[PDB]
């Protein structure tokens, strides 16, 4: 309908919602939407508004982050309290950083840890990496049966 | 028979890089064949393979007078098999009927006429030689096909009986065949014993011949096997100069075995010219080659070192490291080369399955991917 | 004349299994028809067998190309029908045929033109075929009940809705034992795909690949291994296995594949650039069926192979240089999507922050010290309950 | 056992001998002419 | 040593693999019988 759909509570609340489904870490749920609002927007213009949403879902896939993070500075400009799910997804975005870089090398300088986590604050740095668990020297971070038995074991699987 | 030259000489006209003086040269001897070999298939095939010039009046008189000895030679037969004793040679006429197709080039023609002619009582090189001249326009038209199926015939004939005389120029058949593939692996051994006894009168000159087993040995000898059969050669050293390429792709190979880096790639690239692409055979073949001419000296030339310098193999090639670095990249991932490069340092180092440690990590690393497998299709066959 | 065949198809009418005999060659008993004909039923009048020319009714049109009275048949027909053969046990077995051009001319019109009252019209539609399926559950007749099960999927997945299908299968149990093998793999089929959208693989290569053993083959049931296997593809594609080359040439269907097999060169060489610049190019033609959106989520593995391919080549790169080769922006993009590679399991490498460079793991020797023997010792294990397993489930002779 | 599946068409369209790895047809071409360009290109240089 | 015996038990196991497989296929055949 022309009449039933309009408002534009609409362009928000979806919106809205997909960004739940993220929040949630429900993939599986989340892309099941997209292709249900496919062939119902199929008239779908880029995405207009959608787009905070889906975009915020592909850099996270593909594994590129700034651009992401920088979508949640793009959030304010329609903004509205999805500013907790920011906080959520922050959150939820970091650990995933530390969750990577703990396999990706041993050795960090404070600064560098934040200007990967994103923090305007170089306290907050050693609180997180405290509440990681993260021995820390000074600015600078690191991430860190006999064969006779074998032998008899064969044998005794060998002779059931 | 047909003669052959004819349709290498097409296929150079074919070839768009070629030197044009070989095109030209090339094709008036063409047209200088179509002339006294009164043959008109061609002229209308060839006139559209060039289309992928064409006079019509020269092509009906050809077609007339190929017209009068079909003609005669039907007629002769039309005598014969009156004739009760020509049981053996209704066939021969016959024999130069359907030949008589292969001067005229006309395939199914002769095709027809000799599959027929097969029938009556005849020597094993009528009912054998005679499909080998089947098949032998199948080498003249490019089908490599209709080739398989016959010297599949022949392979029979033979199987049951029948001169190794015969069995020899049959291996050059199907020799030339396989490289007429992608597979060398059998050409090897095919073409390259092919030297010891050759029939040109066949198909080719015993030059060409003498290229292709040249350059199938290059391609899947081994090193020492190399130097044994083909750098020590009762023939080809009686050849070399002989043609425009065996001195060029020669001057490759002694490149390679004796270790000339700094002239290998331009030997390469000669030959890449010279030879390969005028080949009808191998034109289609070419990168294949080269792609894998490539990799056999990378790998002849780490093997003797744990880890050496770009800027030294560059140097010794002759190429800008960049470069040089770019080709590698092609071959390592697909583990066809044992190096691994490093660019911080510029540093190339080897590692292959030599030392027990390696021949240790491979073996993990085969033994799990069959483990995986093996499990993997367990369940199934469990739960079914 | 010809109307013989219709008795003779009467001829089958006695009881029980001829029916799935009567049903083969009437699967075939459409060559020949006319409106005259018709009236051949005229003068044969009974209500099972009334049913059943229904279905030739429907048969006649459909193949006649007429849609139109026959969705408008199929309802002020076919809901009268459809009353008198609830009754009847054998009949359901019938009408399965019949609801197979049921739903599909509807499905058709869908295509004609757009109305609400096309929706209004399905919902009716998907609300019985839910009632009945209860019932037709209840009266125990597998292949009516799988054949609707399988046309109310296609419904969902003709809408957009995954999710409901889903769950809708989570409270299903499907009519297993006694099937037909066409229906079973367009339940294996729509089964894998729904559960691959979900984002699940590892389960839908297997339901696909059911699809292609249990489909039947000749000259018709092409279509269906045509378009399974344009999803196959995807899946082996986005689990991370290339295809080879030979399943990209089978029969006809090798010229339906070709922007798979431009993905798959796409893909391998893990370049961007040319992955997107391709699915630009083909997209309108992967929109035809839905595996766009599954495709579009390869940009993740595409730049994964590009990091696997930059590793093997390489011991140790400056980021600057893998910036260069993936194209990317900045370095500071890299370190995350490598640092993303190594937690995945990809590289095995570790990073040289500072003078940003990776760095490959090595082999360390260590063959002269016992490591080996550990190594072994748990491959060994390893094989024999594989040993044990395969002589656990032998027990049977 | 037959069935139509007249519900999957078959595509409707707008309009070798040897196996082959990939590396076949990746085909690229490249080489024979890059090559040249770089051979001379670095001897002129030295 | 471990090797050999390693790749040895690598051939039991692809042995009694296969042996399922004629189980299998016996059952198969059999139960497929006892229809008619």
């Amino acid at each position: 309908n022309h009449k039933l759909s309009e408002s534009d509570k609409k362009s928000k609340l979806i919106s809205l919602y997909l960004l739940n489904l993220l929040s949630q870490n429900n993939t599986t749920k989340f892309h099941s939407e997209l292709q249900y609002l496919d062939k119902h927007i199929k008239n779908l213009e880029d995405d207009s508004l959608l787009s905070y949403p889906i975009k915020l879902d592909r850099w996270l896939m593909e594994g590129s982050y700034q651009k992401a993070w920088d979508l949640l500075q793009s959030g304010s400009q329609n903004i509205s309290e999805f500013d907790s799910f920011t906080d959520i997804l922050k959150s939820a975005i970091r650990d995933e950083i530390a969750k990577n870089t703990e396999l990706s090398y041993d050795f960090l300088p404070l600064s560098n840890i934040k200007a990967l986590l994103f923090f305007n604050n170089e306290k907050e740095t050693e609180k997180f990496a405290l509440e990681r668990n993260w021995p820390i020297v000074n600015s600078k971070v690191y991430f860190n049966t006999n064969i006779i038995e074998k032998a008899m074991d064969y044998a005794i699987s060998i002779e059931n | 028979v047909p003669n052959y030259e004819v349709s290498e000489k097409a296929f150079l006209l074919t070839q768009s890089k070629v030197s044009i003086e070989q095109r030209k040269e090339a094709a008036e001897f063409v047209l200088a064949k179509i002339k006294e070999e009164e043959m008109a298939p061609y002229y209308k095939y060839l006139c559209e393979e060039y289309l992928v010039k064409f006079d019509q009046e020269l092509y009906n008189e050809l077609c007339k007078k190929n017209e009068s000895k079909i003609k005669e030679l039907n007629e002769k037969i039309q005598k014969l098999e009156e004739d009760d004793e020509g049981e053996l040679e209704q066939a021969q006429a016959w024999i130069n009927l359907g030949e008589y197709y292969a001067q005229i080039g006309d395939k199914d023609n002769a095709e027809k006429t000799l599959g027929k002619s097969l029938s009556k009582a005849i020597s094993t090189g009528a009912k054998i030689d005679v499909m080998l001249t089947i098949a032998r326009l199948g080498f003249f038209y490019n089908d490599q096909l209709y080739v398989k199926e016959k010297l599949e015939a022949v392979n029979s004939m033979i199987e049951k009986g029948g001169d190794w005389e015969r069995r020899n120029r049959y291996k050059t058949y199907y020799g030339i065949h396989c490289l007429a593939v992608r597979n060398f692996k059998e050409a090897a051994k095919l073409l390259v014993d092919s030297l010891a006894t050759f029939t040109s009168i066949e198909l080719t000159s015993y030059e060409s011949i003498a290229t292709y087993a040249s350059v199938t040995g290059l391609f899947t000898l081994e090193r020492t096997d190399l130097k044994s059969k083909v750098i020590d050669s009762p023939e080809l050293l009686s050849l070399i100069s002989t043609t425009a390429a065996l001195q060029s792709i020669s001057s490759l190979t002694i490149s390679l075995y004796a270790s000339d880096y700094a002239s290998y790639f331009p030997y390469l690239l000669e030959t890449y010219a010279n030879v390969l692409i005028p080949c009808k055979y191998l034109n289609r073949h070419a990168d294949f080659f080269v792609r894998e001419m490539r990799r056999k000296v990378y790998a002849q030339l780490l093997e003797s070192y744990k880890t050496l310098s770009l800027k030294s193999m560059a140097s010794a090639f002759g190429v800008s490291v960049a470069f040089l670095d770019n080709d590698l990249g092609k071959f390592i991932p697909n583990k066809q080369l044992n190096c691994v490069i490093d660019r911080v340092n510029g540093i190339v180092e080897t590692n292959r399955p030599d030392n027990k440690n390696a021949q240790y990590h491979l073996l993990v690393k085969q033994g799990d991917g069959l483990l995986t497998k093996l499990q993997k299709y367990g369940a199934a066959v469990r739960l079914t | 004349x010809x109307x013989x065949x219709x008795x003779x198809x009467x001829x089958x009418x006695x009881x029980x299994x001829x029916x799935x005999x009567x049903x083969x060659x009437x699967x075939x008993x459409x060559x020949x028809x006319x409106x005259x004909x018709x009236x051949x039923x005229x003068x044969x009048x009974t209500a099972e067998i009334n049913c059943f020319m229904h279905l030739l009714v429907q048969l006649f049109l459909w193949d006649s190309k007429e849609l139109e009275q026959l969705v408008e048949f199929n309802r002020k027909v076919v809901i009268p029908n459809l009353l008198c053969y609830y009754n009847l046990r054998s009949l359901n077995l019938i009408n399965a045929k019949l609801w197979f051009y049921i739903y599909l001319s509807h499905e058709t019109l869908a295509r004609s033109s757009e109305e609400i009252n096309s929706d209004n019209q399905n919902i009716i539609l998907r609300s019985t075929m839910m009632k009945f399926l209860k019932i037709a559950s209840l009266k125990h007749d597998n292949e009516t009940k799988a054949m609707l099960i399988n046309l109310i999927l296609r419904d969902f997945l003709n809408n957009g809705e995954v999710d409901s299908a889903s769950d809708f299968i989570s409270k299903l149990e499907y009519p297993h034992t006694d099937v037909s093998s066409s229906l079973e793999a367009r339940y294996f089929f729509y089964l894998s795909k729904i559960n691959a959208i979900q984002l699940d693989y590892s389960t839908a290569n297997e339901y696909i690949i059911a699809a292609i053993r249990k489909a039947p083959h000749n000259s018709k049931s092409l279509g269906f291994l045509q378009q399974s296997n344009k999803l196959h593809c995807c899946i082996q594609l986005l689990m991370g296995d290339i295809p080879e080359l030979s399943f990209f040439h089978q029969s006809n269907m090798q010229k339906s594949l070709l922007p798979y097999y431009h993905l798959t060169k796409a893909v391998k060489l893990g370049d961007l650039k040319k992955f997107t610049s391709t699915i630009t190019k083909y997209k309108q033609l992967l929109l035809k069926d839905d595996t766009y959106q599954l495709c579009v989520r390869l940009r993740s593995n595409v730049i994964k192979t590009g990091i696997r391919i930059i590793s093997l080549t390489y011991k140790k790169i400056s980021l600057r240089d893998i910036c260069l080769k993936l194209n990317l922006d900045s370095e500071q993009t890299v370190e995350y999507m490598v640092s993303r590679a190594i937690r995945d399991g990809v590289i095995e490498a570790k990073i040289n922050h500072e003078d940003g460079f990776i760095e490959t793991t090595e082999l360390l020797n260590i063959y002269d010290s016992e490591d080996p023997q550990q190594v072994f010792d748990e491959r060994i294990k390893f094989a024999n309950q594989l040993h044990d397993e395969y002589l656990v489930s032998m027990r049977y002779p | 056992e037959d069935d139509e599946f007249e519900d999957f068409p078959i595509d409707t369209w707008a309009n070798n001998i040897w196996e082959e790895n990939w590396d076949d047809v990746e085909v690229d071409d490249d080489f024979t002419n890059e090559l040249k360009a770089e051979l001379d290109r670095y001897k002129r240089e030295n | 040593e471990l090797m050999v015996i390693y790749i040895s038990n690598l051939v039991r196991s692809i042995i009694a693999f296969d042996d399922l497989i004629e189980n299998k296929i016996q059952n198969k055949k059999i139960q497929e019988q006892r229809v008619k």
